RNA sequence: ACCAAAGCUAGCUCAACAUACUAAACAAAUACAAAAAUACACCAAAAUAAAAUAAAACAUUCACCUAACAUUAAAGUAUAGGAGAUAGAAAUUUUUAUCCUGACGCUAUAGAGAUAGUACCGUAAGGGAAAGAUGAAAGAAUAAAAUAAAAGUAAAAAAAAGCAAA
RNA sequence: ACGAGCUACCCAUGAGCAGUUUAAAAGAACCAACUCAUCUAUGUGGCAAAAUAGUGAGAAGACUUGUAGGUAGAGGUGAAAA
RNA sequence: CUCGCACACGCUUACAUCAGUAACUAAUAAUAUACUGAUAAUUAACAACCAAUAAACCAAAACAACACUAAAACGUUUAUUAAUUACAUUGUUAACCCAACACAGGAGUGCACCAAGGAAAGAUUAAAAGAAGUAAAAGGAACUCGGCAAACACAAACCCCGCCU
């Protein structure tokens, strides 16, 4: 009576049953019944130049660690936006209506990589 | 496991009897 | 790599993921639960590397060094004091290397020893005015410092030579971060000059 | 003739009769799945 | 092994064909003409990073087709494995 | 019939502990306390068993009447089955009639 | 450039290979984003080499020379992924304030449970989708008995766990009367 | 309150001490010993 | 990247770019005979041929010509002590063939040392000599030879 | 002398208190043939519980029978019933707050089925097990210490005659 | 509640029937593949919870048979054997 | 002595190499495709996945010339718009499946009767009874309920009951 505990896999079924193993599709089916692959769906790998870059995958044993402070939204605000806001308020040029000069963005859909929809994979 | 001391002591008496039967004392 | 143990299990000074422990207990067996008195981590005052004294056994009054502690069964191991004598080199035609092995000791046979007078003294954890947690004796009223011991890796940070794949301390502690409100995505894309003009269409989420 | 071989295996028939989708198209099959979950089954269906 | 080319084993009927049957009186030939398909274009090879493959594909096409057709001529002419080839 | 081969550890139980020394202290709370509280509310136990005694059928009926809306699904079904079986056995079966 | 999968040839026949410590989170926080982007590939090539060496040691029936290097490397990968995730979710908390990267809803499925249903990307809306309307997110009236029985079962399980811990405390206090 | 009989060894031995000299399975099996001891008495 | 939700593609969307790769690659010695142009890799489930080609072309700068993949199935026959089937994990094997006639032969990653072999042979001879010394004299007949007289 | 035997633990059972009630994990994929990123839709629904039983049969009837209203009495009362079996109120009354919670419940054929709804039997709904015993240390296996007591065998086949014994 | 993956009957979609006799692909004839199971002998805790050997009937049709779907028990289905 | 090779369905690593088998699997050994451990493997061109919207269409497949009745599966061009751009995903092992079993049973399709597959006897002796086969003087159904079975025969007639397949 078959195997219930075994995972349902394309290796198990007939020629009709063809299931992917988790890869991402890169195209569609074209005019002649062939597969037309879209270059836009291909993940273009982004690599830097590592020849003129000096760092190593292992850390010196005598190099000390640090007190673990996780990055906080309050700390990021106090480090990035707070000097500009404080300088503009002490100079009298602070504008509560427009905050685009301090790094704030009202709507995400203008820019290329959104945050809440998570437009970028990695 | 059975709760009881009487069975254990009564078996110890039989164990002493069996030991005396097996190896007789001088 | 973390090894998951069965819920009821017995400790016998072997490493739980080791071949000696696999020979001792196979995965298909279980043994009786030993009564282990719970000692909290803020109450456990015995560490490894400091001088203790044995009170009970074949030897009494001797002093030695703690090399291993077994926390789960509440054991301390003294170095070569409580001995039983075993063979290691084993083949058919030859036996050799009779080695002293040391039996485990639980906490009731051990009091911690103050460095001055070399007597056993009851020890409590106290909080001083400097914010550090230092053990304090009952009788002598001295504080006992912590036993700085070598680690399991066997590598001291004082004497070390960097390999071809090791980062220097200066490059490790060098700060290059500029905390700006752009993502790593935007930073690397503008850093290498990748230019993209078009934008994504509307994508619905349910 | 000879018996014992009433089970002629077919994955199409198996997944169409006892499949997850076939269980969830009917409220009675849904209640079957809830009974298997209450019992704590490793495999709720085929 | 020939599987590493890649080549794959398949089973169907064994046919030896000249382009006609045996009763056709024209059991010899003059020339062949072979068009390259879309997948084997020079532009496709340069996209696939293939320099000498342009010559290799033409070589393989000729070596396969002309040998198969000359063997077809030889076996409609009655020559086979233990008769070898007279001319 | 194989009995154990070792003597067990003898249970050193003391007759003078806190519970055995203070057992049944206020049993005469009404008698020596100008009757204000009965010995009923010294009983620590279930809600339906405090100061009450009966056979198994009356016990099950009383449990279903007091804490019946707070029992479990399977326990309530089992108690209903036990009530039905005890009713049938106590009424329709017996010797002395 | 296929030799980067292997070590340098001087180190092939050595039983013990010393290496430095894993990358610490506080050391990751001091670097810039381009530094993290380059360090990811620097770690990636070393991890590929270590996995290749692990597979070859499994193949030739010899122990892997100091296999803790792979553990240190994967710890470094976890640390760098973690600090990038701190930078991203902190920056998203400043810009939008949404806690999660993926949209989702707390839903009542047909089974009676409460499920955090994550959303998916579709080119067409929800009412027009053929696949989505045959999904059901609600509980029928017959499901309530099974929901109650699930509650009853977990209540019994925690009741026995609490009584078990109480019994173990009693047994230890009776076993060792040091008080 | 679960109660079990612990002296069952002595219970069977008080019968089997009178049947040690029998032939067959009556000197060992307790079911066959009781009927043999009864007829003997 | 693996284990990450991917952007939906309609007409006119920008280029999908992956910056920190979640894939990890094993380079394995073939158990069977393979030609000179072929290099064998173990890759995860979610790889395509174009993904591995871009991986080798950009990260490692290898001029590959052809990529052919297959999925190898792990054994689920083996049973535990409590008789639940233990499954070896399935993996993916990819064969690449190089373009410019580049030659790859698998190097010997474990060369034995002559000095280490000589030291091991000397230790084995010392152990055999210790066993020969520990072998009792047959003419003693089991009498312990510790005592002088 | 083999086969065997012995442990005291894992854990359950009944309550009480109690917040207030579908645990944990959710990075990805999950109701395409579940665990398969990606296309013009359809979506959804309710209708009294019945019978085995008792009335020694069985037709009207047959307490509980998955609808919260508790206790002391009225009261097994008035009533309803092939006025048979049986069913059965109400009007009217009593109930002092918290702590003092653990066990004249079990110890591996017992206590939950549970080491587990897992192996295994079933197409499916479903049914559903048995299985542990050394010590402080086995990083003391030329390893040591306590029963050698069930049926079954061996040590040790049988010698006229008979419920096998007296 | 679950069952038409065996079987009873339908809806789709396919695949097989060589030789011989005849103006015939005629619910004709001989006989294979194929489908049933007439008779006998073994088997009866068996090779088998219905089989083996010999012998038999049809074999261009109201024939077998692959895949898949449908009809569900106060019922389905039935060239009625309850 | 001759159920072979492959595909579809179904099984799920049981396949291949090395090493071991005191014991576990083969209803017994030898050893190993059926046990144990480690390591590898099946690479697409074959197969799956692989456009609709309107319109001209009565005229069978049976070597199809042309016919019969039971009236018959199987697609073209015309127009409209169909992302245009190397390399997508998936099945590639086996002595295998359903029968509690390494079961004399069941099992669809394409080409073959061998160029491929295999072994009825573990070793003796040759008693009775039992199964299978061959042969038989003279007789030829006298046996039996019945010419059941067997046989160098393999034919010719009369009834009963149902027309027949
Ligand atoms: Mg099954
Ligand atoms: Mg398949
Ligand atoms: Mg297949
Ligand atoms: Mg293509
Ligand atoms: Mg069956
Ligand atoms: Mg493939
Ligand atoms: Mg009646
Ligand atoms: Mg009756
Ligand atoms: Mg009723
Ligand atoms: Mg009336
Ligand atoms: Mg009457
Ligand atoms: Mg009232
Ligand atoms: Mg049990
Ligand atoms: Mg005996
Ligand atoms: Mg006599
Ligand atoms: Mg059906
Ligand atoms: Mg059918
Ligand atoms: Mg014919
Ligand atoms: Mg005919
Ligand atoms: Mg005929
Ligand atoms: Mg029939
Ligand atoms: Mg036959
Ligand atoms: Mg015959
Ligand atoms: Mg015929
Ligand atoms: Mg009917
Ligand atoms: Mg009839
Ligand atoms: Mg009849
Ligand atoms: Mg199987
Ligand atoms: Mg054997
Ligand atoms: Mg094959
Ligand atoms: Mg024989
Ligand atoms: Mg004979
Ligand atoms: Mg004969
Ligand atoms: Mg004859
Ligand atoms: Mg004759
Ligand atoms: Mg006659
Ligand atoms: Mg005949
Ligand atoms: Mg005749
Ligand atoms: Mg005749
Ligand atoms: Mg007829």
């Amino acid at each position: 009576g078959a195997d219930r505990m075994s995972k349902w896999t394309s290796k198990r079924g007939p020629r009709t049953f063809c299931k992917g193993r988790g890869a991402k599709g890169t195209g569609f089916h074209g005019r002649d019944g062939k597969f037309v692959q879209i270059k836009e769906m291909i993940p273009e790998l982004v690599v830097p130049e590592l020849a003129g870059f000096k760092l190593k995958p292992y850390v010196n044993y005598r190099a000390p660690e640090g007190t673990d402070t996780p990055l906080t939204a309050k700390q990021l605000f106090l480090e990035t936006a707070a000097p500009a806001i404080e300088k503009d308020f002490k100079a009298g040029t602070f504008d509560p209506e427009h905050l685009e000069k301090y790094g704030f963005e009202p709507t995400q859909e203008g820019k290329l990589f959104q945050l809440y929809p998570k437009n970028f994979p990695r | 496991a059975k709760k009881g001391f009487r069975a254990a002591y009564r078996f110890q008496k039989e164990l002493e009897r069996w030991r005396l039967l097996r190896c007789p004392p001088p | 790599s973390k090894v998951t143990l069965p819920p009821n299990y017995r400790y016998g000074m072997s490493r739980p993921g080791s071949l000696s422990d696999k020979r001792k207990n196979p995965p298909g067996t279980r043994r009786r639960r030993v009564p282990v008195e719970p000692i909290s981590d803020e109450d456990w005052h015995l560490f490894c590397g400091d001088k203790v004294e044995i009170l009970e056994g074949k030897d009494a009054g001797k002093q030695g060094k703690v090399v291993q502690v077994i926390r789960q069964r509440n054991w301390v191991v003294v170095e070569g004091l409580n001995t039983h004598y075993r063979y290691v080199g084993k083949t058919v035609d030859y036996r050799g290397t009779m080695i002293p092995s040391e039996a485990p000791l639980l906490h009731n046979q051990v009091k911690l020893v103050d460095p001055t007078d070399r007597k056993p003294t009851d020890v409590e954890w106290r909080f001083t005015e400097a914010g550090e947690r230092v053990r304090v004796s009952t009788r002598s009223g001295r504080i006992i410092p912590k036993p700085e011991f070598p680690r399991a890796d066997g590598i001291v940070p004082e004497t070390w030579i960097d390999g071809p794949k090791d980062t220097s301390v200066e490059d490790a502690l060098e700060k290059t971060y500029v905390p700006r409100l752009k993502t790593l995505e935007e930073e690397v894309m503008e850093a290498m000059g990748i230019q993209e003009t078009r934008r994504h269409k509307k994508v619905y989420w349910y | 003739k000879a018996r014992g071989n009433e089970y002629q295996p077919s994955n199409i028939k198996r997944k169409h009769k006892h499949g997850w989708v076939r269980r969830l198209r009917t409220p009675t099959g849904v209640q079957v799945i809830l009974r298997r979950m209450h019992k704590g089954r490793k495999s709720l269906s085929h | 092994k020939p599987d590493k080319l890649p080549l794959f084993k398949r089973q169907y009927e064994n046919t030896i064909f000249i382009g006609s049957k045996t009763a056709d009186p024209l059991c010899y030939g003059h020339t062949q003409f072979h068009l390259l398909p879309d997948k084997l274009k020079r532009e496709k090879l340069l996209k696939q990073n293939c320099a000498d493959q342009i010559e290799v594909v033409f070589r393989a096409n000729a070596i396969a087709s002309l040998f198969a057709w000359t063997g077809a001529q030889a076996m409609y002419q009655g020559f086979w494995s233990e008769a070898d080839v007279t001319r | 019939f194989h009995v154990r081969v070792t003597l067990p550890p003898r249970k050193v139980v003391d007759r003078w502990n806190e519970k055995r020394a203070m057992f049944g202290v206020y049993d005469n709370i009404g008698i020596l306390g100008n009757f204000e509280k009965h010995p009923k509310e010294l009983i620590k136990g279930p809600i339906w068993l405090r100061g009450w005694k009966g056979n198994e059928l009356q016990r099950c009926i009383r449990k279903k009447r007091m804490v019946g809306n707070r029992m479990f699904i399977d326990d309530l079904h089992n108690l209903n089955k036990r009530i039905s079986y005890l009713y049938k056995h106590f009424n329709r079966h017996g010797k002395y009639r | 450039g296929l030799e980067e999968f292997f070590d340098d040839p001087k180190n092939w026949g050595e039983e013990k290979v010393k290496s430095g410590a894993s990358w610490t989170c506080q050391q990751l926080r001091n670097k810039s984003n381009e530094d993290l982007h380059k360090l990811w590939y620097v770690l990636l090539k070393e991890r590929n080499m270590l996995l290749t060496l692990e597979q070859e040691a499994k193949r030739q029936r010899l122990p892997m020379p100091s296999p803790e290097r792979l553990e240190k490397v994967v710890d470094s990968m976890d640390a760098l992924d973690k600090v990038v995730q701190e930078r991203e979710d902190a920056l998203r908390l400043l810009q939008t304030g949404q806690e999660k990267a993926r949209p989702g809803a707390w839903r009542r499925d047909i089974f009676g449970r409460i499920i955090w249903h994550k959303f998916k990307q579709w080119p067409i809306p929800w009412y027009l989708n053929k696949k989505y309307n045959r999904k059901r997110f609600f509980a029928m009236p017959y499901v309530e008995r099974f929901v109650r029985m699930r509650i009853e079962k977990q209540a019994r399980i925690k009741a026995r766990k609490r009584s078990l811990e109480r019994k173990k405390e009693k047994f230890l206090q009776e076993k060792f009367p040091h008080l | 309150l679960r109660s079990r009989v612990t002296d069952r060894y002595w219970r069977v031995q008080e019968v089997l001490k009178h049947a040690r000299h029998f032939r067959g399975r009556k000197n060992r099996c307790y079911r066959l010993a009781v009927r043999a001891v009864t007829r003997a008495f | 990247a693996r284990n990450v939700l991917y952007p939906l593609y309609q007409l006119g969307n920008p280029q999908l770019r992956v910056f920190r790769t979640n894939f990890f690659i094993q380079l394995v010695r073939p158990g069977t005979a393979q030609p000179e142009d072929t290099v064998q890799f173990r890759i995860p489930m979610e790889m395509t041929r174009v993904d591995l080609r871009n991986y080798l072309e950009r990260i490692y700068n290898v001029p590959v010509a052809a990529v052919r993949t297959r999925v190898q199935y792990g054994s689920n026959r083996r049973r535990d002590h409590r008789n639940i089937r233990i499954k070896k994990p399935d993996y993916k094997v990819a064969y690449v063939q190089l373009a410019l006639g580049q030659t790859f032969t698998f190097p010997d990653l474990f060369p034995e040392r002559k000095g280490a072999s000589v030291d091991v042979d000397v230790r084995d001879q010392v152990l055999e000599d210790q066993r020969q010394k520990h072998s009792p004299d047959p003419r003693r007949g089991g009498v312990p030879g510790w005592f002088g007289l």
